[PDB]
RNA sequence: GACUUAAUGUCACGGUACCCAAUUUUCUGCCCCG
RNA sequence: GGGGCAGAAAAUUGG
């Protein structure tokens, strides 16, 4: 019969769909003709359609499902589009009775694992008592042959999730080989309330990760696992955290130059986990004290694995045009491996230590714990040799630094008495970088800041007093986006300097008419391929110009010169004789990154591309002054090339926020953003 | 301690949504997002009918923004006396949060009042706000409250029943549209209400302190939107008919059914629509077309018979049955009730599923927990704020659409479904929006959406909008948007829209793809809507200067306002005109702006207002900026589309077909030109002739296919994520297109005296060599000639970011249109529609310029066949042959299933073409049928028909069909095809007599002849075109003296052939092909032209104009994908030799048309291979053509014993080309001696035209006792038998 | 004044019904015996 | 003794 022969055309398809040998497009080709196929036999045989037709429908409708890539940080509606067409066709399947008994045992474990899915992906929609009734119903049936399907083993471990008892099938369970260790460990934990072969079975998980890309589905059950050992205060999380950060990180070890990561939603709560079990051990008490030095030197290298990276999106991924042919290749491998990953798991300089600074320097990271709702600030002591770490809330100070940005974004020279308020708000909030103890008097501090903190003027702070001290008044401060970044050998050696400008608004006519820029790299109205001409090591060069800010992606923020401008991955590309360059850059920061809206935020400036480059140090703006500032600037800095900017902020006038606070909003906005 | 009746009316379409209390509108996500509209609820039971009202807390939340707004104005004051900032917080600990949140921000300033507010004295914020009253967050008594605003009830002006909410709503679906891409991402419904009348709400405030009393009625003043609606607030003091037309439409559907006819019920129901178009009087004054003159049956299908009466009677007294209904709403529920019943009856409700495409998306309305913020905004003491207005017109330079869903969709009440069911479709396949009084309209969503395009174009960055949100974004588009207010538009005009269709070709073919034809609604362009533009802020961006310059048009700039939905196809470019700008300041002239309301409602006073005229407060604004001083504009805007303009020139008669215009208008023709209707605007109504154009949608396709055609990409079986060059320029599913094209008009219509022509076209069977059974038909072209050729201008858009490689595809596309290989409009293989030349404007780019400027013997067969010489040769002039014989091949035909495709220019194939000449050796007749008067002399005697020479515009010519039609006859009688144009009729059936290999080829499954495969079939177009062929030297018009025009000649009686004479006594069969011998027998017509005069009837015969022997005409074959052999058996079909010719025309019987066709070049050329102009092709490589078409033939035969090798082809080795060569040799060519004589017999002695003892009538010669039928069949058979001795 | 609001906090003017497709393929205004 | 044919067959929505 020809319908026989379209329904197993149908199968074969899907089964030539269920090979891991094929790639993921031949995959969309094969299952959406499959789905042409069955909705046009659909069309023909409307009513009088067999129950095993809606059965196939649904089924289609599953791998559809599987092969929807998520792009943004959000699901998108196709998938549960898919999940809920799929719920709707089998259920008007299994009001079409009297088929065999196969067919009524697979159409129920057909809608197990379609509302599995679903409820995965949605829990307002599909709530935990309807799949409570499902699965129970389905497990009446006798979906129990755990010898030959993994569907019925994920209805076991997700009912010994919700809490129907199964020990009567634990032994079944166990000896099953297509139950992988994760499954046995949850069966150990949930059923039999033995914690040994759960906590070898767990190592053996964490063991496995450890060569598994990070878009594969293990991960995040993985992460769910720990969070909900974690709910309900067990005593085994607190090793599973550490074991899945260490894999985590010598997972994503195997990356280049072009940091990018897989984004998927529980990396920052595994990392917040693995940061509050290692908080908290060492909290414990602990006669040795290396132990809890090591304890807090672990803590800050948690911190720094998470600022690494920058975690783009996959529209981005999928966007961003091809140059250089090889890092196009890196880019391609990395791509169509995670892709590759994502469907298989459903189908069945060299880099510093962290004690390795330069002698009367004190460094300080943060980490904003958002499990928590806290904050923690971690101090490294060369001097003493010593570790200490502090905590702090962030709430109002997020409160008071959006108030500062929608006051300057409408009124950008008058939000000065707002800006005032921010500091003497950090000032208070942290009140640790202050007091001898935690930071000694006379010493160079870097900060290494982590989420909008970046954004926050940490020099500029005000100490909660009556006649207060700024910060800057006794320390010299540097900046670093990440520890990573920073990097030796310096070596400048040389006397040239270069001058770039494009726009003519601003009046730098007297700074043109200077006699220092007499090289012939000196340019007014300078382009792209004028740039990247720079021949051999500039001790100073300055660049003149505008920037727009890509709203995705960091490698699509422009310098905007003649030709189109530089972008973020061309300075990466093309730009190869700036090495130990101190630049100086005239554009502001809130030109180059967007304003942001969320408390979380990783977008990288061009400053950071010009340090992965290896210029010796950025002196950038954080917000919009007049151009005689800038213009101030760059002649101290000519005349003087090794003071140090604290000076000049305390010279002009950096400690006149109580009278006059538009000088205090003009002095303040300097930043370097280079380690030595 | 008084009460305030106040008055809301809106002057915009505001928005409705149901009412759940406070829980239920948790459960649902419409009623989430349906905060801060207007609500509706139900009365009684069965959800028909309610009530609709406005809450009073949306009142009290616009009049506290408005005081905040108007104290912020003041810097803290009003009236004198200072103000507090107030209190918008509420700690959790003590009280409940009040039911809704604050997201933007709250302005503030420097309190001055020097006191804190207690509960016994407060500021008028403090009291008006109730933060010191005894009643909070529960409800009691309605005493207690310090200020009360009551809730807000519909005005009903006449006291009626409960009103419905069909009579005051309707749905429609919004968008959301991304910007890389140019493709929706989601989308969400809502209901838009009524303002013309139910547009008024009256309610009461209460108010017990006289202190804030002035603010209060200040603040009311102020609000300026509530419900997605411009407002004002003042103080005060037919089942049946249906159920009818679908039985009258049933008895029309049974009429139609009984007849056979039910395919044309279809037809009729988009007839019965475009009846719409004109007046009622198409069907009172009986303006629908007749029939041809003197036949019983009438029109095509306006005279079929239902129920004992013609369908136009039946339509009178439907007509007159359903007068109260109007013209309009009576053809639509026609047409779409006989679309419906015809959808029923052939068995397919058509029903319309949709995989994956729906993702309707609302925005999570609810705050997720967390994120309860407070955001001050302080301006500075001294800045200034100021409104701004922008008054002008919109007006449409294209044809534009606004697309909305199908009706029995947007119906408010019941849109409850399932993912599973199945959506019936209508009649229209896209609709355009209305008004309810169905005028068009322009609404607020797009020209916002438009406004944002090209804010984010000119800024260069902005967000894509997102939906779930807790923090206002600080993008500089988002903070300029949120200034800006507009207003939605309608027009003053009420006509039906224009249907326009659409198709899609199947590459493989190039014919019509299976379910490939719609239609969409368009409006007409020229049209004209009002536009008003609001900005309140503290100066004018530069931003939005450049885009209003943008946007309108002047001399030389045109505007460049994409609205709308069909941008590809260039529907929707606006323009923007009669712009005024004007200034309002606030800080000085706050009480005239109260005061006047800031002439919300009245802006269409504002556009003829004059300059004294203008109210208080209200200035010219002078300061506003050129063209070219503004930076956003020539950087970011100007660079972003550039216009190529061009004119091409068609040298031949162009058709691009209707076939609906034709059968509702006078003519009674078959298929007729395309014609827009435009619009006027000095005077308002639309315009008193139409203009004829070319699509946009045909020549995007041209580009289209030449594009694909030269790359390759057409030949892919799936564009799904591609990224082939075809997709790149011209979009898929998943990007937008590049480039957008516009119409081709034609520019010089007024140079022509009868601008249409009239053809008509027959087919000629191949037995009986007479016309077959209703296979008759006309074209209506418009009349282009070489020497006056048609003129169209068109113009299509590239966008910026284009590569080299694109615009050397696109300049390779105008080149080959240049050179002629894509024809436009239809019938172009038998000459319509060849284009001639092309022009291009000298303000194009200037490297487009130096792209298209870049890329700019006496051949003879000497073949001698021996003749048959023992009819003419033997005996001189003695003998009498019969006019016309019988060629009898075999039975076999070769059949072919690879067939050769179109989708790409293949390597080993050949392209190009032959110019050709042709020589009159015998006098030629080709009729003019347009005018059956023609001449003269039908007033003199009644009766004679008279034609003239075919022309058009004065020019002799020969159409290309008639070319065709012989060397597809001479084709298939050389190749042994098929019989291509046959019938089956009576005396069993002659259908039935010929074997079953020579039936024409249906489908392509059991494969193609050789004719069906180079000249093409139904399901497959050919491989060669023929065109037009023009006179060119020689002597013309062959005199005879005594006649009233001196050129002319009346013919003898010519009747209808008999194939009972063929095909005597049953048991015998179809001799094959017909042809005609070559004598001059038009010698007999001319000398005896007296006693054809008197003698016969003028009834019977025909005067004709003709042309002496001598004549060249000229004329082209073009080709494409063309083997060797099928080259050289078309290049010897063409030239078969000396001593063999042609025959064309009319009284082949009688001896005239012979025609003599020698090549005089042939050009091919390879685009596979890189470049160069096309060659030149010498003898040598013709000759080795003509020797592999004549090894074919030889192995198709199948004798190969004779040799292979470089010698000449003597082609009567072949037993039927030998017999074909017999029937086509000219036997009085070469300066011989010798005239045969051919005439028919003469059918019973004693009648016309006897010789005396010749013996040669039909009595003689049909009555079996001399020649029986055996010897009859035999003698036809043979060509050149004599028949007077009877060999 | 019930249906029909809660009051120290409503950016829904926070969202273009959008993207893709040649009214086309084949046809001599022709012509004799009961 | 005498005029015939005057349109026929598909596609009417899908991604
Ligand atoms: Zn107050
Ligand atoms: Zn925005
Ligand atoms: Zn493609
Ligand atoms: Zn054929």
């Amino acid at each position: 019969t020809r319908e026989d022969i379209d329904r197993k055309e149908a199968e074969r398809l899907l089964d030539e769909a269920f090979n891991p040998r094929t790639k993921p497009v031949d995959r969309k080709k094969i299952i959406n003709s499959a789905l042409k196929i069955l909705i046009g036999l659909y069309k023909e045989k409307k009513d009088d359609l067999t129950s095993a037709s809606f059965i196939s429908i649904a089924r289609a409708y599953y791998l559809v499902s599987i092969t929807i890539l998520p792009k943004g940080t959000t699901i998108p509606e196709k998938k549960k589009e898919a999940l809920r067409k799929g719920i709707e066709f089998i259920d008007r399947a299994i009001n079409k009775f009297n088929g065999s008994i196969l067919d009524s045992q697979r159409a129920f474990r057909i809608k197990s694992v379609l509302s599995i899915e679903f409820n995965r992906i949605d829990r307002e929609k599909c709530d935990n008592i309807k799949l409570k009734n499902l699965l129970n119903e389905a497990v009446d049936k006798g979906c129990t042959d755990f010898d030959t399907y993994e569907w019925d083993i994920q209805i076991a471990i997700r009912l010994c999730e919700l809490g129907v008892d199964m020990e009567g099938h634990f032994d079944n369970l166990i000896k099953s080989n297509k139950a992988n260790d994760l499954q046995k460990a949850k069966a150990y934990y949930f059923i039999k309330k033995d914690d040994h072969k759960a906590k070898e079975h767990m190592d053996k998980c964490t063991a496995s990760l450890k060569y598994t890309p990070c878009s594969h589905r293990l991960w995040d059950e993985t992460v769910g696992f720990i969070e909900r050992l974690k709910g309900d205060s067990s005593t085994l999380w607190r090793d599973f955290a550490i074991k899945t950060y260490r894999s985590c990180r010598v997972q994503e070890k195997e990356t280049g130059t072009l940091r990018l990561r897989w984004y998927w939603s529980r990396h920052r709560v595994l990392y917040d986990m693995a940061f509050l079990a290692v908080k908290e051990q060492a909290d414990d008490e602990e006669p040795d004290v290396n132990v809890k030095q090591a304890k807090i030197k672990k803590l800050a290298e948690i911190s720094d694995s998470l600022k690494s990276r920058f975690s783009l999106r996959l529209s981005d991924m999928e966007k961003m045009p091809k140059s250089d042919d090889e890092s196009n290749h890196e880019f391609k491998k990395f791509l169509d491996k995670c892709v590759t990953a994502y469907q298989d798991g459903y189908v069945i300089a060299k880099l510093l230590e962290l004690t390795q600074v330069p002698e009367g320097w004190v460094v300080v990271h943060f980490y904003l714990n958002k499990l928590e709702g806290m904050g923690n600030a971690i101090v490294f002591d060369k001097c003493a040799n010593s570790w200490q770490y502090k905590e702090f809330q962030y709430k109002e100070l997020f409160e008071v630094f959006l108030t500062w940005q929608a006051n300057y974004n409408l009124y950008k020279e008058n939000a000065a008495e707002h800006l005032v308020t921010l500091c003497k708000k950090i000032g208070e909030t942290m009140p640790f970088l202050f007091c001898d103890n935690f930071i000694p008097n006379g010493k160079d501090v870097l900060f290494v800041p982590h989420d909008f903190l970046h954004r926050l003027p940490l020099h500029g702070s005000i100490e909660n007093k009556t006649n207060g001290k700024l910060f800057l008044e006794n320390h010299s401060c540097c900046y670093l986006p990440a520890w990573s970044f920073a990097s030796e050998k310096e070596a400048s050696t040389s006397d040239e300097y270069v001058l770039l400008k494009n726009f003519d608004q601003g009046h730098f006519e007297t700074l043109q008419n200077n006699q220092i820029w007499g090289t012939q790299s000196v340019k007014d109205g300078a382009s792209s391929d004028d740039l990247e001409n720079i021949r051999n090591n500039p001790r100073l060069l300055t660049i003149l110009c505008h920037g727009e800010a890509n709203m995705s992606n960091p490698f699509r923020s422009m310098l905007k010169l003649a030709n189109g401008g530089i972008t973020y991955l061309e300075i990466l590309n093309s730009v190869k004789g700036l090495k130990g360059s101190q630049v100086i850059l005239g554009a502001c920061e809130t030109d180059l990154v967007p304003p942001l809206s969320d408390v979380m935020d990783e977008h990288y400036s061009v400053a950071t591309a010009l340090l992965l480059i290896g210029a010796a140090g950025v002196v950038g703006t954080m917000w919009k002054v007049r151009s005689n500032k800038t213009k101030s600037l760059i002649e101290w800095k000519l005349e003087n090339i090794e003071y140090k900017l604290n000076e000049w902020q305390k010279e002009t006038g950096g400690a006149a926020y109580k009278d006059h606070p538009p000088t205090f909003y003009r002095s303040i906005a300097f930043r370097s953003i280079g380690f030595p | 301690d008084m009460n305030i009746t106040v008055e809301l009316t809106f002057f915009e379409p505001y928005r409705l949504v149901e009412w759940f209390d406070w829980d239920a509108r948790k459960k649902s996500h419409s009623a989430m997002r349906g905060q801060a509209f207007a609500q509706w609820t139900w009365k009684g039971k069965g959800r028909t009918a309610g009530k609709s009202f406005i809450t009073g807390t949306l009142v009290r939340s616009a009049v506290i923004k408005a005081v905040e707004e108007l104290l912020s104005l003041n810097n803290g004051k009003w009236e004198g006396v200072p103000c507090c900032n107030g209190s918008f917080q509420t700690d959790e600990s003590k009280g409940k949060k009040p039911s809704f949140l604050r997201k933007r921000h709250t302005l503030q300033w420097q309190a001055n009042n020097k006191n804190i507010c207690d509960k016994e004295e407060a500021c008028p914020f403090c009291i008006l706000l109730g933060r010191f009253d005894n009643a909070g967050k529960v409800h009691e008594r309605n005493k207690d409250y310090d200020i009360h605003f009551s809730n807000f009830d519909l005005d009903h002006k006449q006291e009626k029943n409960d009103l419905r909410l069909v009579d005051i709503a309707s749905g429609r679906i919004l968008n959301r549209v991304d910007f890389d891409t140019g493709k929706a991402k989601d989308y969400f419904r809502t209901w838009e209400a009524d303002y013309e009348t139910y547009g008024t709400y009256t309610g009461r405030i209460t108010l017990r302190n006289e202190h804030a009393k002035k603010l209060l009625l200040a603040s009311l003043g102020f609000v300026d939107k509530l419900c997605g609606a411009l407002c004002r607030i003042e103080v005060i003091k037919s089942e049946d008919h249906n159920d009818e037309l679908r039985k009258q439409a049933e008895v029309i559907v049974e009429a139609f059914k009984q007849n056979d006819k039910l395919e044309k019920i279809r037809i009729l129901a988009d007839a019965i629509r475009t009846l719409r178009l004109h007046g009622e009087g198409v069907i009172e004054k009986d303006e629908l077309p007749d029939g041809k003159e003197e036949r019983d049956k009438g029109h095509h299908l306006w005279d079929i018979k239902v129920q004992g009466t013609a369908l136009r009677t039946k339509l009178k007294e439907l007509w007159q049955s359903n007068k109260d209904i109007g013209w309009r709403k009576f053809t639509e529920m026609l047409g779409s009730n006989l679309y419906l019943i015809y959808k029923k009856e052939t068995g397919g409700v058509s029903t319309r599923f949709r995989i994956l495409g729906d993702t309707e998306y609302y925005s999570k309305a609810h705050d997720s927990e967390g994120s309860d913020l407070f955001i001050p905004v302080t301006p500075p003491e001294g800045i200034e704020t100021k409104e701004w207005i922008i008054v002008g017109r919109l007006k449409a330079a294209t044809p534009f659409y606004f697309g909305v869903q199908q009706p029995s969709d947007s119906i408010p009440g019941k849109e409850k479904k399932s993912e599973d069911s199945l959506v019936i479709n209508e009649h229209t396949s896209f609709n355009i929006l209305l008004d309810k009084e169905n005028r068009y309209r322009i609404p607020r969503s797009a020209l916002r959406g438009a406004l944002r395009r090209d804010l984010r174009t000119a800024f260069g960055s902005g967000c894509n909008v997102s939906l779930g949100g807790q923090i206002l974004c600080n993008c500089k588009v988002c903070i300029e948007m949120r200034r800006i207010t507009l207003k939605d538009s309608v027009s003053d005009f009420s006509e039906p829209p224009e249907i326009r269709y659409r198709i899609a070709k199947n590459p493989g073919t190039a014919t019509v793809e299976d379910g490939s034809l719609f239609d969409i609604e368009v409006g007409p362009e020229g049209l004209t809507f009002p536009f008003v533009l609001r900005y309140r802020g503290h100066k004018f961006p530069e931003q939005l200067s450049s885009v209003i310059r943008y946007w309108e048009e002047n001399d030389g700039k045109n505007g460049m306002a994409w609205l709308g939905g069909l941008d590809s196809t260039g529907k929707g470019r606006f323009a923007l005109k009669d712009i005024k700008i004007f200034e309002w300041d606030l800080n000085q002239k706050i009480n005239e702006y109260i005061k006047e309301r800031g002439m919300r409602g009245k802006e269409k006073e504002l556009l003829e207002m004059g300059e004294s005229s203008l109210p208080d407060g209200l200035i010219p604004y002078k300061f506003f900026e050129e063209r070219e001083c503004l930076f956003p504009y020539k950087e970011n805007l100007k660079p972003q589309w550039s216009e190529v303009q061009y004119t091409i020139e068609v040298g031949s008669p162009l058709l691009t077909a209707d076939t609906i215009s034709a059968l509702t208008e006078p003519g009674n023709r078959d298929a007729i030109a395309y014609k827009k209707r435009v619009y006027n605007d000095g005077n308002n109504a639309i315009e008193p002739e139409p203009r004829f154009a070319v699509k946009s949608e045909t020549h995007r396709g041209i580009f289209r296919t030449a594009v694909g055609r030269r790359t390759g990409d057409l030949g892919k079986e799936d564009h799904e994520d591609c990224t082939c060059d075809m997709c790149i320029i011209f979009g898929n599913e998943h990007e937008s297109s590049k480039i957008r094209f516009e119409d081709l008009e034609l520019i010089n219509g007024n140079e022509f005296e009868k601008l249409e022509k009239h053809i008509d076209h027959v087919a000629i069977d191949r037995f009986t060599g007479g016309a077959l059974d209703k296979a008759k038909f006309d074209t209506y072209p418009l009349a282009g000639s070489p020497k006056k050729p048609l003129k169209l201008k068109g113009r299509f858009w590239i966008k910026k970011g284009f590569s080299g490689d694109h615009k050397l595809l696109i300049t390779t596309a105008l080149s080959d249109i240049r050179d002629g290989l894509y024809p436009l409009g239809s019938k172009g293989g038998v000459g319509y529609g060849w284009v001639a030349g092309i022009s291009i404007d000298d303000n194009v780019p200037d490297d487009f310029k130096e792209m298209i400027n870049k890329t700019e013997g006496p051949i003879n067969n000497d073949y001698v066949h021996p003749g048959h010489q023992s009819p003419k040769q033997d005996h001189k002039n003695k003998n009498i042959y019969y006019p016309h014989y019988f060629l009898d091949s075999g039975s076999k035909v070769y059949r072919e299933k690879d067939i050769i495709t179109h989708e790409e220019f293949t390597e080993e194939l050949l392209s190009g073409k032959i110019n050709c000449k042709l020589e009159t050796l015998t006098p030629l007749i080709i009729p003019d049928t347009s005018d059956e008067n023609g001449l003269k002399l039908q007033g003199n005697k009644p009766g004679h028909k008279n034609y003239k020479f075919f022309n058009i515009n004065g020019e002799l010519m020969i159409p290309g069909s008639e070319l065709r039609g012989m060397l597809r006859t001479h084709f298939e009688a050389l190749t042994k095809s098929c019989f291509a144009i046959f019938g089956e009729d009576s005396t069993k059936t002659l259908g039935g007599k010929l074997d079953k290999a020579l039936h024409p080829c249906t489908g392509l499954s059991d494969g193609l002849c050789p004719g069906c495969h180079l000249f093409g079939t139904t399901d497959y177009k050919g491989r060669v075109k023929f065109g037009f062929a023009k006179y060119e030297n020689g002597p013309e018009w062959l005199i005879t003296r005594g006649n009233n025009p001196e050129r002319s000649l009346t013919l003898g009686v010519l009747e209808s052939p008999r194939p009972a004479f063929s095909i005597p006594d049953d048991e015998s069969e179809i001799p094959g092909r017909k042809f005609y011998l070559h004598h001059n027998g038009w010698r007999i017509i001319r000398q005896k032209q007296l006693e054809i005069r008197e003698t016969v009837q003028p009834e019977r015969n025909v005067t004709t104009e003709v042309m002496d022997k001598g004549n060249v005409f000229s004329f082209d074959v073009r080709f494409e994908n063309l083997r060797e052999w099928e080259l050289g058996l078309l290049l010897q079909s063409l030239d078969p030799g000396k001593n063999i010719a042609h025959k064309l025309g009319k009284g082949k019987p009688y001896g005239f048309g012979s025609v003599k066709i020698k090549i005089d070049s042939l050009h091919t050329f390879k685009i596979n291979s890189n470049n160069d102009k096309i060659k030149r092709v010498p003898q040598s490589d013709i000759r080795e053509y003509i020797n592999k078409g004549y090894q074919k033939l030889i192995e198709w035969s199948g004798n190969n014993s004779i040799q292979k090798g470089n010698v000449l082809p003597q082609w009567h080795v072949i037993p039927h080309i030998d017999k074909l060569y017999k029937l086509l040799w000219v036997p009085f060519l070469n300066d011989s001696k010798l005239e045969p004589d051919v005439r028919y017999p003469v059918l019973n002695e004693e009648s016309k035209g006897y010789i005396e003892g010749s013996d040669y009538t039909y009595k003689k010669l049909g009555d079996k006792d001399n020649l029986p039928y055996k010897t009859r069949v035999k003698g036809l058979t043979t060509p050149w038998s004599p028949w007077n001795p009877f060999q």
